């Protein structure tokens, strides 16, 4: 389909002033008009703009739209901490007869104390080897905001197959806080020289390296 | 007052079908066109098929065409959607909502202006696409790597793997101690089973001297295993 | 002797012989018993004909007095049914008591229902015995594909309407111009048609060569269009590469207007100011005797009162065609007038003060400055006077807005009377008015889309209207 | 010399002389297809007919003008040609169908050159505004429309079922002991499909015909009924006159001084000398007889008998109602509830309004024996069955054919009217027939109205709504 692209992740300070765009093409943008959805996570989609500038009964001033050609906007001035979420432009494509959503804007405001981000390393033991399976476990937490990225190298080659990393969650400090697992074999686990967990939060990256010789 | 409400999501095997209802609220969907909006958990929105207002259009996404079938019953006020031969790609929470397409009569050559939107979304009910058991999980203790052992505080923990379906009770010397303990949220394997972690953040002077008891408890199959968690070093073999 | 006698055999034999045609029962005077009126026999006086020859005296002062009285004909065109059918692009053409239509048939919403139908249908204007003349169509086409043919044209031609259209799998070929390929097809309907015709009923007439220019695309453009003996001209549009538009810029009437420039009527020759394609109408020839397979011609329109091409009609009143080209620029006055020359095209346009079109803001209705917009209705006016020079058609009273669809019926610088035929707030976006005589009284049947505010669906409502004699 | 004389006499006698004579009734006529493809339609729906609910009407006597009949779509528009006039009308509905016939005549309208017969069927559509007009989608033309006389029309299951009387001698009421009694049934389908000639125009063949003690039976009115598998289409049989039982003690004389008493038996054929006497009927046909069907007659019981007219039964709201014409002495309208088919004994209304126009000897309003046979069929169908109200197309001139008004009327009470065209507009016979569209209770009834100076002449259609509210 005609795959209207978004920037992924864009992030300002509380009070700041964002603009998300929304590209594609001109069979969806330039002939019909576009519509914008914030979404927060475990929560129903929200509908913010419609008909490129206008706003639904209920929905605050600072968000403020934009069209240009094959290209739309999404202007977000003055942000709170919950205004912190995904935001969707969505309109109809006359070509492909459907709904084009965008790729997804996860804008991340501020709104809490900045959390460093913390990474921990803890490796699986003699007994997952024997059941047949070896899961690597890195646990990262005590950071804010979130949109936080985990990479993996096993000597240095970027490692992402068997790589499940969780989403940043809201712990009891109300933190933000994501664990990954490495699904690989025994045999995968000691054909390497080192595992390395390394975590890059909005550029805060962290790379914790254990050794397959340490059971837990 | 108005609001759409879904019903008939939950656990599905793959290639079966399952269908989903949209209690609606507050208006007639006859009026208005309904479409259904699904998420895969980490992707963003994808839309799946819309039925018109009044008159007999079904659009589908090229994805789901042919398989899903999209209907409506106006004296119950319900749109359905069958689903049929599922996909394990459609593992997401389907939301029904409205269409409501605005269009003035413009003196000008396309006519007829039609900005268009959707604004009343349901609540969503989840579709999941997968094999099904109800399956203790496979404990292990997690101790501190060397970075963790000789540091400040230390991240004792246990692993919960291999386990269906949510939730699992996880505690700590019986409950003598809840705190600091990160109870990370179930991750969908490539096993069609969750698996997580539960670490807590202890001094590293309470290792050896704290008794700190990962008591793993599955009240739905009467699974209980209790590991003793404890301080490893590197296992050296030479 | 015998010979003088042979001679006088002879010529018995050839004056006194009646090898004759066959006798023709309702030509002869008929003497019944009880009888009825004889009182002429002429062919297109017993049903619907055209403009032609010498009407009826229709009122002539301008009148407060609410004298056209339209009647609602829609049922005789398929625009009725199902209430979820949108009903878009609609089309009239009517020749010698025959029309032409053809509407693009949507399921659901207007802007994105799927496309069911795109009916082109012919048949026959006459009095169905309810003392109005309405619509009898009978012979009905339907393509393969109603998403690739738009902006269909229709002329008559020998117990045939032909109508062209274009092929384009690029949408609206206005609106994607640059891509469209240019192709055409040729539809021929007849208006009588034959129980088991095969190729008299419906026939598609392939048009692999088309005469064009300078232009890069040529395209049918506008409901109807005339014959002239052999020769079809379909109104049409040129789409000229705007590098190639040669134009000196002098020429635009940038006084009495402090607000234009003398860039705006070049700019404002394409849908957008900086348009790829620059729209001029035209006509497009077909000349049915040219052989098999007749090449269509295009024959770009003079430069007198140019704007951009905007559907246009070339139709014929009173003896000398008329044409007719709706304002999709700034010069937002009616632009139509008595062809003078068809080939090449040279339009006596009226200078017509007082019948404007309505459009969005940049040049609205009673707006004569050059200004740079592509806004504007087809709204229509047919010619059913010319020694005093009337008009009628139907058009939208309101400044900025589509809506108010009145017909109304004018000089070139008064309102005669109109009749409005709807509700004032009745969104309404492009009316085609044909008119023709029935027993030498001057109907004007006036198709005009019609928006339904409560189906949410555009709707086109049919208009029989007599232009009356008194007031 | 002589052989000069002789060709001279032989090509004065040859070369000269084109042909004089005109064959009538034995050149077949044959005219284009006049309607060889329906009129497009965008699958609208059809309509029902007038059974069940109680659709609520008007039943006040109501002096407001408030039936509103719209003059719509003639049934088959074509273009008429000038002097062409257009009579025998023919309009049958049954169950969302129509029937239609009508004979084109070049000439004048009562005696002039017919071309041809049209008999057609169709649909009883939804024109498109919530106002039901005829859709015509079968026609047949019979090879001489000099032959084709008095047809009637029976819907039944996918045909519509039209029996007419082919005659040589002229109209059979009028040649009625030279004519040869043959019938023909026209079986027409009304969804014609593509091929298939036999399922969509059929002609069925009588060669059984049981007369019981008749000389002669033939279809004599417009629209039947079915019962079933049996068609009863209105008839009249003729019964020569000295056969004819009629005690003149049962000719209603009293309250009179200008009726012998034997006028009520002499009246029963055209003019009282006649060799045969009109009795009014039907013509029973049970389609499941065979591969040839006999066409049983079932003579009308001999209470408050009159010639027998051209006449209509119709199923309306569940009991069928026989309508007879008042071509007698007897001009009040004369309709009312078939009690039992065969025997067909039918209990008349009393109606005290509603009559028809005949000529200075049986005007409207006469109920006394008089000598004659004339009067107009304005037929009337049942609307409401409780409460006996019925509508039709009543003609308000007492000795003139003229004046077409719609009318809605009870036994002793005309509620309310509406005039179809002018006082002085001239009109013969008019064809109601009531039924119900979306629970509407419409009437499309067709009227010969007669325009003089002008207007090529046809019958008017007019789709009358009962209205709801007085």
């Amino acid at each position: 389909q005609s795959v209207v692209t978004q920037p992924p992740s864009v992030s300002a300070a509380p009070g700041q002033k964002v603009t998300i765009s929304c590209s594609g093409s001109s069979s969806n943008i330039g002939t019909n008009h576009l519509s914008w959805y914030q979404q927060v996570p475990g929560t129903a989609p929200k509908l913010l703009i419609y008909d490129n500038n206008k706003r639904p009964s209920g929905i605050p001033d600072r968000f403020s739209g934009s069209k240009s050609g094959t290209s739309a906007s999404l202007a977000i001035s003055g942000l709170q901490s919950e205004d912190e979420a995904d935001y969707y432009c969505a309109t109809w494509d006359d070509s492909l007869h459907a709904w084009v959503f965008g790729g997804g804007t996860k804008l991340t405001v501020l709104g809490q104390p900045k959390a460093a981000p913390s990474v921990t390393l803890f490796p699986p033991s003699s007994e997952e080897l024997q059941a047949n399976k070896a899961t690597l476990v890195c646990l990262i937490s005590d950071f804010y905001p979130g949109a936080v990225t985990v990479a993996w190298k096993a000597d240095s080659s970027p490692v992402k197959a068997g790589v499940e990393t969780t989403t940043p969650s809201k712990q009891s400090n109300n933190k933000y806080a994501a664990s990954s697992y490495l699904s690989l074999t025994p045999e995968q686990w000691k054909s390497h020289r080192s595992y390395s967990c390394q975590v890059t939060h909005e550029g805060s990256t962290v790379e914790k390296t254990v050794a397959p010789t340490e059971c837990s | 007052e108005v609001q759409l409400v879904q019903s008939g999501g939950g656990l599905v095997q793959p290639g079966g079908s399952l269908r989903l209802s949209c209690a609606a609220s507050g208006f007639t969907v006859s009026s208005n066109y309904m479409s259904w909006v699904r998420q895969a958990p980490g992707k963003g929105l994808e839309w799946v098929s819309a039925i018109s207002g009044s008159g007999g259009s079904t659009y589908y996404a090229d994805s789901v065409k042919g398989r899903f079938t999209i209907s409506r019953d106006n004296s119950k006020n319900t749109l359905y959607l069958q689903m049929n031969s599922l996909r394990a790609e459609d593992t997401a929470v389907y939301y029904c909502a409205r269409d409501r397409e605005d269009i003035v009569v413009v003196p000008a050559p396309r006519g007829y202006y039609y900005y268009y939107y959707m604004d009343v979304w349901g609540q969503g009910t989840t579709v999941t696409v997968s094999s099904a058991s109800t399956k203790g999980p496979s404990v292990f203790p997690l101790a501190p790597s060397s970075k963790s052992t000789s540091g400040g505080t230390a991240a004792l923990g246990c692993l919960v793997k291999d386990y269906f379906p949510e939730p699992v009770t996880v505690s700590w010397n019986s409950g003598a101690l809840t705190s600091g303990v990160h109870t990370f949220p179930a991750v969908l394997q490539s096993s069609g089973l969750y698996s997580l972690s539960s670490v807590v953040t202890v001094p590293s002077s309470s290792l050896g001297t704290q008794t700190y008891i990962c008591n793993v408890n599955h009240k739905p199959s009467n699974t209980k295993v209790d590991k003793k968690v404890e301080p490893k070093s590197c296992d050296k073999t030479s | 002797i015998s010979q003088s006698t042979a001679s006088i055999n002879e010529n018995v034999n050839e004056k006194c012989k009646f090898t004759l045609p066959p006798l023709k029962i309702h030509e002869c005077n008929i003497s019944c018993p009880n009888p009825l009126p004889f009182r002429e026999y002429r062919p297109q006086t017993e049903g619907v004909s055209n403009l032609v020859g010498l009407p009826n005296n229709i009122c002539l002062q301008k009148t407060s007095n609410q004298i056209l009285k339209p009647k609602l004909i829609s049922y005789t065109l398929p625009v009725v049914g199902q209430s979820g059918t949108c009903i878009t692009d609609p089309l009239l053409a009517m020749d010698e008591g025959y029309f032409a239509y053809s509407h693009l048939e949507r399921i659901g919403s207007c802007s994105r229902g799927v496309s069911k139908q795109r009916i082109i249908g012919v048949g026959e204007v006459l009095d169905r015995g309810d003392e109005v003349p309405s619509l009898f169509m009978t012979n009905v086409w339907t393509p393969p594909n109603p998403n690739t043919v738009y902006h269909c044209s229709a002329v008559y031609n020998n117990e045939f309407y032909y109508v062209l259209c274009a092929v384009s799998t690029v949408g609206d070929p206005i609106l994607n111009s640059t891509y469209w390929s240019g192709s055409l097809m040729m539809t021929r309907l007849a208006v009588k048609p034959k129980s088991n015709g095969g190729g008299y009923n419906q026939h598609q007439l392939a048009l692999r060569s088309i005469e064009k220019g300078r232009y890069d695309k040529v395209m049918p453009y506008g409901p109807s269009g005339i014959k002239q003996g052999d020769t079809l001209y379909f109104p049409a549009v040129g789409f000229l590469v705007r590098t190639e538009f040669k134009y000196n810029d002098s020429n635009c009437p940038i006084t009495k207007c402090q607000y234009s420039k003398p860039e705006n009527c070049r700019l404002s020759m394409g849908i957008r100011p900086n348009s790829h394609y620059i729209l001029r109408s035209g006509l497009l020839k077909y000349n049915l005797s040219d052989g098999e397979n007749p090449k269509v011609v295009f024959i770009e329109i003079s430069d007198q009162r140019l704007s951009i091409g905007s559907p246009s009609k070339i139709y014929d009143s009173l003896g000398q065609p008329v044409f007719y080209q709706a304002s999709f620029s700034w010069d937002t006055m009616i632009k139509f007038g008595d062809v003078l020359t068809v080939n090449p095209l040279v339009v006596n346009w009226r200078n017509n003060t007082v019948i404007s079109r309505p459009g969005q803001s940049q040049c609205p209705r009673f707006n004569t400055c050059p200004e740079i917009c592509w806004e504007g209705v087809y709204n229509d006016a047919f010619l059913i006077d010319r020694i005093n020079w009337i008009s009628a058609g139907v058009f939208l009273d309101s400044n900025q807005t589509a809506e108010n669809p009145v017909f109304t019926v004018f000089k070139d610088n008064e309102i005669l009377y109109r009749a409005q035929l709807a509700s004032e707030d009745t969104n309404a976006q492009k009316t085609i008015t044909n008119c023709f005589l029935l027993k030498n009284k001057i109907w004007c049947i006036s198709l005009v889309e019609i928006y339904d505010t409560g189906d949410n669906v555009i709707r086109p409502k049919l208009f029989a209207v007599k232009i009356p004699e008194q007031c």
